[PDB]
RNA sequence: AGGGGAUCGAAGAUGAUCAGAUACCGUCGUAGUCUUAACCAUAAACUAUGCCGACUAGGGAUCGGGUGGUGUUUUUCUUAUGACCCACUCGGCACCUUACGAGAAAUCAAAGUCUUUGGGUUCUGGGGGGAGUAUGGUCGCAAGGCUGAAACUUAAAGGAAUU
């Protein structure tokens, strides 16, 4: 039967989105926010809304949502990203050297007029 | 597409296409040097052939005829013309 | 207007396909024409194998399968739900579902 | 392509063609076998003057309903008998 | 007042586009009406026709008013816009928005010898929508407009003087032969002619030498 | 009426004159 | 078969054209063709062209720069009398300031305008804007 | 004309090479590509990687010419490129759009996520074809990482790819970015190999 | 176009495809003007100075339109030996 | 008109079903179904698309042939065929996706290269009914076929799509 309106839902994210530093966890607390905050009409659409928050409020808890932004989980993104391999997977070292290429590569390469060091084979089928 | 020279096409390509839609019609077949295993004598035979070709001088049958290109009796060595 | 391009047919090439009966009814239909369903059924229901693999001389007994090539006239294939009418746009696959 | 001849020398073709053709144009038809004069109760004529045989009152076709106040006349000309309106609101207690 | 999305809005509003003959030249989108507005002020917008349009509903019929609406001056441009609302003013308004932010231009010309000021079409050519096939034929000096009305005024509106029409087709259903009429007017720009056999320059657009201009900041 | 039908009935007809036209013969 | 040579190579142009290729291969070739050609290229409708020699027939490779809107043969070349000429350039060709009616005279192949200035006519062939 | 600097010095040659930008052709193949070099007995085309650098380069230089860096729109629907395009927005100007395009973007002047481009590069005309069919509307170039399989409507500007790819797309858009940085002068030499690593780009699914 | 005292009419005169020399209409919402920039040493790209290349909606559409620019390209110098005329 | 006559079966019988049911369903069942000599000349004899020719756009299939593959297998040692495999090529039955072209649209690689109208040709249509009727020919043993009207009548008959 429960089952959360536009309304209720929509506000509630644009409230995450707003405040998601302050607007944590517990319900009352969440709750109190809301009314600080936004401007509520009813009591029981305020008190709904407040939790559609904590209910978001835990599930990100627990890694990140769709549509709900926030400018943390942005940033933390932005950090994750930033990772490079000290190696690389272009750095031909994993190959030993002489990186694996067919004769038709070999002949492109000698026709650009390159010098590589480069390791033929043949494949069929 | 667009634009091409159509004029003098790459040699490739124009192998490719059939012969009588190539730029100018050319024949596919050739003529065939034969030496046949016994005797020392040159037999100019066309590749394609219709007849069971022999030597002038003695009876052998050099080529046998199939659909297209006709098909060397074995013992036979041949240089193309 | 056309509602298929095969005229629900297949043939084009031909010029006179030879009629098989219908094997409900014997509306004889045209062997293109034919809706053509091959059903492999085992000889022995799935629920009466078990009795008969208790009753049988010889253990590890093969179990023979029957095999029948049947053709419906289009009219009881869509009575008999062996097909189904589609939309226009989905009509169009010729490929099996399964 | 087009299905008429084309070529400098068809003409006689393109002409008898079109002749041919013309006989499905109704028109053309009706001047030609000369309808207007064989049938046709006027001989192809704007006018024609005839004598009152009776005065017939004619129900019309559907959505309308009225008695059209016609007469049945019988023209000078041949003899032909025909019906014929009497336009306006009095007129039918003009003719006998 | 006006506050423009769109770059070539804002564009048009600082006075950094001067006339609808760069948009023209540039193939540039124009998707605010009051552009148009801007840059024509001379639009009259003549009403072609209302007309009835109907939807079966399990209780009784929805009935829409379609407006048809051209627009233009006398100096080669015009515009056509169908628009179909329940209101039917409302409707006119909004066709003659359509109409409007259709604007296109017209190689108008001369029948034979250029006197002074095009009065025709340079080209024969022609338009096909539906089955109504508009054939629009340059004419000599003072013969008129040529044209059944509908097309006629579409004629005056775009500033053609002198015009022979060959319309075929079904031409009574009225809005297919304004478009098609539409479409012959367009045509007249983009037929090569000798007199623009000769390759120009390519100018940079609008959208590129005030680009800074462009958005909001 | 189908088609078919009514072209029977014409020949039905027809029978029955060309009978006639016979016997007026 | 092939009735008219002339009408297919037109044909032929006119795709090439509206596909925007710049360039078409023209398969039998003739005199008539060729004096075709020639006429509009003093016009500048078209670009070069070259005859290719098969020993039979003919290949013509034609250079479009894209200015030819349309070719096109009109086909059972009528017998055009001086008088004539007029009608035909206003049934035909799209304005009265250009446009080219190609037509066959005793004095060669010619557009309409030369024909005019020489005081020449004979039978139509085709037209090019 | 380039100034012999921009030739494919061999480095480059060999990163192409490593990523796999070569092989990923596919045994069928679109007309409209003469960037093939030999076939593969097996089936498999190769891209001529030249010809690809040389795209590149000219890509480079029409993205230079944009005035105004944010006119730019780097799209990808496909995940093996969602962040690769990422790290090419956060290079150049450039605005990003990964995963979904949303329709009625580029026309429709009320939709939140309008842009008013003056360019568009595409990871695939294949999967991100409804941004090339918008495009269309609105008199937007667009450059794509086509491999020898994807359909070229629409497409001004091709670079002779591999979509298969993985390394590959990223590989070139990094690529991409880091010539059009060169053009701009906010990387003062064109011989130094550039701080920042091809891997950098790329596409990692979760696994921290 | 021109009238008889020397002096221009038309209003405005069209763009035309690079490619094809076929003319850009004013409501060809798939035409494109492409700007390739003007290099120097050290590479640079000297600002505001570019080749212009127009190409009509058509050829897009078609899509010989990459293949038309390469050749446009090859034709300034722009690309060395991408396209081929010999085909 | 002979021969054959197993099956299936216009007519017929005949049992049900229905208000009726010499209709559907059931059971029989002459003619016919098969054939030999004649005749008949029509079918939704349909791709409802006349034939010949040129050109325009990709894509795989597939059948017939032919080429090139130190390609695979066969094995009686090289084999040599054959069968596959790949690539190309003419001819065919089709099909798939786009139309930048057509079209009233359904749809169409032709139904495209048509108001930017002319490659060559044969046939057919000119609102719906009356009517494929009347009549006159002619061909048929006959059934029928080919040919084919008009008077009069009528504001619609139709096509493709729509909610
Ligand atoms: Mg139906
Ligand atoms: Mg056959
Ligand atoms: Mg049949
Ligand atoms: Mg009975
Ligand atoms: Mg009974
Ligand atoms: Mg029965
Ligand atoms: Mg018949
Ligand atoms: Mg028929
Ligand atoms: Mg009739
Ligand atoms: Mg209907
Ligand atoms: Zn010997
Ligand atoms: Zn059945």
């Amino acid at each position: 039967g429960r089952v959360r309106t536009k309304t209720v839902k929509r506000a509630s994210k644009a409230l995450i989105e707003k405040y998601y530093p302050k607007l944590t966890m517990d319900f009352q607390t969440n709750k109190r926010l809301c009314d600080e905050i936004a401007t509520i009409q009813s009591k029981r659409l305020r008190n709904k809304i407040a939790g559609y928050t904590t209910h978001l409020m835990k599930r990100i808890q627990k890694g990140p949502v769709r549509g709900i932004s926030f400018k943390l989980q942005e940033e933390e993104r932005e950090r994750k990203d930033q990772y490079v391999p000290d190696v690389s997977a272009l750095d031909l070292s994993h190959s030993n050297d002489v990186l694996n290429v067919d004769t038709q590569t070999a002949e492109l390469v000698n026709s650009l007029g390159l010098k590589l060091p480069l390791s033929v084979s043949s494949v069929s089928a | 597409v667009l634009v091409q020279d159509l004029l003098h096409p790459t040699a490739a390509s124009e192998a490719r296409k059939h012969k009588l839609k190539t730029l100018v019609q050319s024949p596919r077949s050739h003529f065939l040097d034969v030496k046949c295993p016994g005797c020392l004598n040159i037999t100019t035979v066309f590749s394609h052939a219709q007849t069971a070709v022999t030597c002038e001088s003695c009876s052998t049958v050099l080529c046998t005829p199939t659909g297209g290109k006709a098909k060397l009796s074995e013992g036979t060595s041949f240089r193309r013309k | 207007p056309k509602k298929r391009a095969s005229n629900g047919r297949n043939k084009k090439g031909r010029g006179h396909v030879k009629p098989v009966r219908c094997v409900n009814c014997s509306r004889s239909v045209p062997k293109d024409k034919a809706i053509k369903r091959m059903a492999i059924r085992n000889i022995v229901e799935a629920a009466a194998i078990r009795d008969l693999s208790e009753a049988s001389v010889y253990a590890e007994y093969a179990l023979p399968k029957t095999y029948n090539k049947l053709h419906y006239c289009i009219s009881c294939a869509i009575h008999a739900r062996i097909v189904r009418v589609r939309s226009r746009t989905d009509r169009r696959i010729r490929a099996p579902p399964q | 392509g087009k299905g008429k001849p084309r070529g400098l020398n068809s003409a006689r073709k393109l002409r008898v063609h079109r002749r041919n053709n013309r006989w499905a144009e109704t028109t053309y038809k009706k001047r030609l076998l000369g309808t207007a004069f064989k049938s046709s109760p006027f001989g192809g004529s704007s006018h024609a003057k005839g004598i009152v045989l009776e005065k017939i009152g004619i129900e019309s076709k559907q959505p309308n309903s009225a008695i059209r106040k016609c007469v049945r006349v019988q023209l000078i000309k041949n003899g032909k008998k025909v019906t014929a309106f009497v336009p306006n609101d009095g007129c039918l207690n003009f003719v006998d | 007042g006006w506050v423009p999305v769109t770059k070539l809005g804002r564009l048009v509003k600082a006075g950094k586009i001067s006339s609808i003959e760069e948009i023209f030249l540039h193939s540039l989108p124009v998707k605010e009406f009051q552009i148009i507005d801007q840059l024509l002020p001379n639009l009259k917008d003549e009403v072609m026709n209302i007309k009835p349009v109907q939807k079966q509903t399990r209780a009784g019929q929805r009935t829409r008013f379609k407006a048809v609406v051209v627009v233009g001056d006398s100096n080669g441009h015009v515009g056509l816009g169908i628009k179909t609302a329940k209101e039917v003013a409302g409707a006119i308004r909004a066709g003659i928005i359509i109409a409007k932010l259709s604007v296109i231009p017209i190689r108008r010309g001369y029948w034979g010898t250029n006197l002074g000021q095009p009065h025709s079409l340079a080209t024969k050519t022609s338009g096909k929508c539906g089955s109504v096939s508009v054939r629009l034929i340059p004419a000599p000096r003072g013969s008129g407009i040529v044209a059944s009305p509908a097309v006629k005024k579409l004629m005056q509106l775009a500033g053609v003087e002198d015009v022979y029409t060959s319309s075929t087709g079904s031409t009574r259903t009225l809005e297919n032969t304004l478009k098609a009429a539409f479409v012959a007017i367009g045509n007249t720009y983009g037929f090569l002619t000798p007199n623009l056999w000769e390759v120009q320059a390519l100018t940079p657009s609008p959208m590129d030498v005030y680009a800074d201009y462009a958005t909001a900041s | 009426m189908r088609a078919k039908w009514r072209k029977k009935r014409t020949r039905r007809l027809k029978r029955k004159r060309r009978k006639v036209r016979a016997r007026s013969k | 078969t092939r009735t008219s040579v002339l009408a297919d190579a037109l044909n032929a142009i006119n795709n090439a054209e509206k596909t925007g290729k710049r360039q078409v291969l023209i398969r039998p070739s003739s005199k008539v063709i060729i004096k075709f050609l020639q006429v509009m290229q003093k016009h500048g409708y078209i670009g070069e062209f070259e005859y290719i020699d098969d020993h039979r027939s003919g290949k013509i490779v034609v250079q479009l720069n894209g200015r030819l809107n349309k070719c096109g043969v009109i086909s059972p070349r009528f017998n055009v009398k001086i008088a004539d000429v007029e009608k035909w350039t206003a049934n035909l060709l799209p304005a009265r300031q250009f446009g080219y009616v190609i037509l066959t005279t005793s004095a060669g192949i010619m557009d309409h305008e030369e024909a005019h200035r020489k005081h020449v006519s004979g039978k139509i062939l085709g037209f090019v804007y | 004309s380039l100034p012999s600097t921009f030739d494919l010095t061999s480095e480059d040659a060999q990163l192409l090479l490593a990523a796999r930008v070569h092989l990923g052709a596919k045994n069928v193949q679109v007309h409209q590509e003469p960037y093939v070099y030999k076939a593969r007995p097996d089936g498999v085309n190769v891209i001529n990687v030249g010809k690809t650098w040389e795209k590149i380069v000219l890509a480079a230089r029409i993205i230079a010419a944009i005035p105004n860096p944010e006119d730019v729109v780097a799209i990808s629907s496909r995940t093996y490129g969602q962040r690769a395009v990422l790290k090419y927005a956060a290079h150049t100007g450039a605005t990003p759009i990964a995963g979904r395009f949303t329709p009625g973007s580029f026309t429709n002047y009320i939709t939140r996520s309008f842009k008013e481009p003056r360019l568009v590069i595409v990871t695939d005309p294949r999967s991100d074809a409804q941004a090339i069919k918008e495009s269309s509307y609105v008199n937007i170039p667009v450059i794509a990482l086509t491999d020898l399989d994807s359909p070229s409507e629409y497409v001004d500007v091709a670079i002779p790819c591999n979509n298969r790819g993985k390394h590959s797309i990223g590989l070139i858009w990094y690529l991409l970015a880091r010539e059009v940085l060169r053009l701009r002068g906010a990387l003062p030499d064109r011989t130094q190999p550039w701080a920042i690593m091809p891997d950098l780009y790329f596409y990692r699914n979760p696994e921290e | 176009m021109e009238n008889d005292k020397g002096q221009l009419v038309e209003l405005y005169v069209p763009r035309k495809c690079s490619a094809t020399n076929r003319i850009i209409k004013a409501k060809d919402h798939s035409s494109v003007q492409i700007n390739i920039a003007q290099v120097d040493e050290e590479g640079r790209a000297i600002p505001g100075e570019y080749v212009t290349y127009a190409l009509s909606g058509y050829i897009r559409a078609r899509g010989e339109a990459d293949d038309s620019l390469n050749r446009l390209a090859q034709q300034d110098g722009l690309l060395k030996n991408v396209w081929s005329y010999s085909r």
